[PDB]
């Protein structure tokens, strides 16, 4: 009949803080003892994180758990709204499962978009994704991140295999944890761009790193179904789909394509189109958030 | 007839848009490209995309005739991006006459460097190095900004580009490029 006063969706596709470490190209195989890059200060005064002078390659590394059961909220206030939401996500996956969203997540893990600023000036990027079964490597991938585009979604055998593995983890048929390690050729003594704190760069234990929410924002840029002119490309799935650095807000609620109007039409009165906005609202609840009255 | 080829590049939107840094990586990769190619025969401009004269355009146009163009940063001779631009392909130019000029300039907004150069040049004293003739009273400045981190052995520059006289007055056949990476008389739209 109505929406609950409190509604909480927990995070799926759980990332970690991407630890960064310098190294040389063609040494990506035995890249375990690689020294982590640290933040220095210079001339009011600012922070800067470069590489060591004998290293032409950055390597970031983070572990991504995927959870599954994304349509089950962690908090509600009425049982009827949770039953209706579970029925809508259940008939979503019974019409078509996680085949488009898992393919786009495998794309955003294939092209190293979690390299936020380090990707745009990189000569060659290689992403290695290891599916850690018990404590060892079960299936290992080796993706050309620059050959796979940022705004076009290709078709490939290995990428559809990664899409099927992320789909199996997202449906709940298996536990999926992926060690994702990206080698980016940037140059000798070039500058890396970790996440900046409240200019102070973020670090954990004498090691510059990217935040977990920045990596979670980067692999979430899959939204291509919105009334923009063609040329923007994929944006991240936020409700009232915003780019606060650009100062614009696509799917503003005067147009009826935001997350909340599509949710309260797709659940409370059974109204959404065939493929596009259902994928948008399901990816938005895959992200998680706080909704309600 | 001056340099009769152009590339109407259009940097697409992207939820990461530091324009100083996008044009920084682009002009830096162009610097790398043309120092690898080698030659003072190339053009670069920025058409009327600066709406105010503060911002700088989201476009570009390179002016090399045939061979330098096709061999330099283009569909061949990798950019390394091929996704954030999805740009096109060049062709012959029309016949305008806005007098065809662009310019580079740099100013002084950090008199520490000048005072240190005085101290180094003939061993100046601290009091005169403090008040011989710094510009501490006023800090000069320039509007159109691009970052362009150092090619090597240095740190973050802040380069400034002033469109020259773009008056619909005349035209002339001059040199190919000044500076290092920036054509001279270039056709403008």
């Amino acid at each position: 009949l109505s929406t609950a006063s409190v509604l909480a969706f927990e995070r799926k596709l759980d990332p970690s803080d991407a630890l960064m470490s310098a190294g040389a190209w063609a040494q990506r195989d035995a890249s375990q003892e690689w020294p982590a890059v640290t933040v220095r200060e210079k001339s009011q005064t600012v922070d800067v994180a470069n590489l060591p002078s004998d290293a032409d390659t950055l390597k970031v590394r983070f572990t991504l758990r995927v959870l599954g059961g994304a349509g089950t909220p962690s908090a509600c206030n009425d049982a009827a709204y949770r039953d209706k939401l579970l029925q809508t996500v259940a008939t979503y996956v019974n019409d078509q499962g996680f085949a488009e969203l898992a393919r786009r997540y495998a794309h955003n893990l294939a092209n190293a978009r979690f390299l936020w600023r380090n990707r745009v000036g990189a000569e060659a990027v290689e992403v290695r994704i290891n599916h850690i079964r018990q404590g060892e490597v079960a299936r290992a991938w080796r993706f050309d991140a620059l050959a796979i585009g940022l705004r076009d979604f290709k078709a490939d055998a290995e990428l559809d295999a990664l899409a099927e593995l992320i789909a199996s983890g997202l449906s709940g048929s298996g536990h999926v944890l992926l060690e994702v390690v990206a080698f980016a050729r940037i140059g000798d003594g070039q500058e890396v761009f970790p996440s900046q704190e409240l200019k102070t760069l973020y670090s954990v234990r004498d090691a510059a790193a990217i935040h977990s929410q920045k990596i979670g924002n980067a692999l979430r840029t899959i939204d291509t179904w919105y009334p923009d002119e063609d040329g923007l490309g994929p944006i991240a799935v936020e409700p009232y789909g915003s780019v606060t650095s650009q100062g614009k807000a696509y799917r503003q609620p005067k147009q009826k394509l935001d997350f909340y109007t599509l949710l309260d039409n797709w659940v409370l009165r059974d109204e959404a189109p065939a493929v596009e906005q259902q994928h948008y609202v399901i990816a938005n609840l895959i992200r998680g958030g706080v909704f309600g009255e | 007839f001056t340099m009769d080829h152009y590339l109407d590049i259009r940097l697409r939107p992207d939820p990461e848009f530091p324009p100083a840094q996008l044009m920084s990586v682009l002009f830096g990769k162009l610097h790398q490209a043309l120092v690898a190619q080698g030659g003072d025969r190339i053009g670069v401009s920025f058409p009327d995309l600066d709406e105010s004269r503060s911002r700088l355009g989201e476009r570009l146009r390179i002016h090399a005739s045939a061979d330098d163009l096709r061999a330099l940063l283009a569909r061949p001779w990798l950019e390394g991006l091929r996704d954030h631009l999805q740009f096109g392909e060049p062709a012959v130019v029309p016949h305008p006459t806005p007098y065809r000029q662009v310019s580079r300039v740099q100013a002084k907004s950090n008199p520490e460097r000048l005072r240190r150069r005085l101290m180094r040049r003939h061993d100046l004293s601290e009091e005169e190095a403090r008040k011989r003739i710094p510009d501490t009273v006023a800090r000069a400045l320039d509007l159109p900004f691009v970052t362009l981190r150092s090619q090597s052995t240095g740190q973050h520059f802040r380069l400034f580009i002033r469109h020259g006289p773009l008056q619909v007055t005349a035209e002339e056949g001059g040199f190919t490029c000044y500076g290092l990476s920036k054509g001279g008389f270039v056709p403008w739209f």
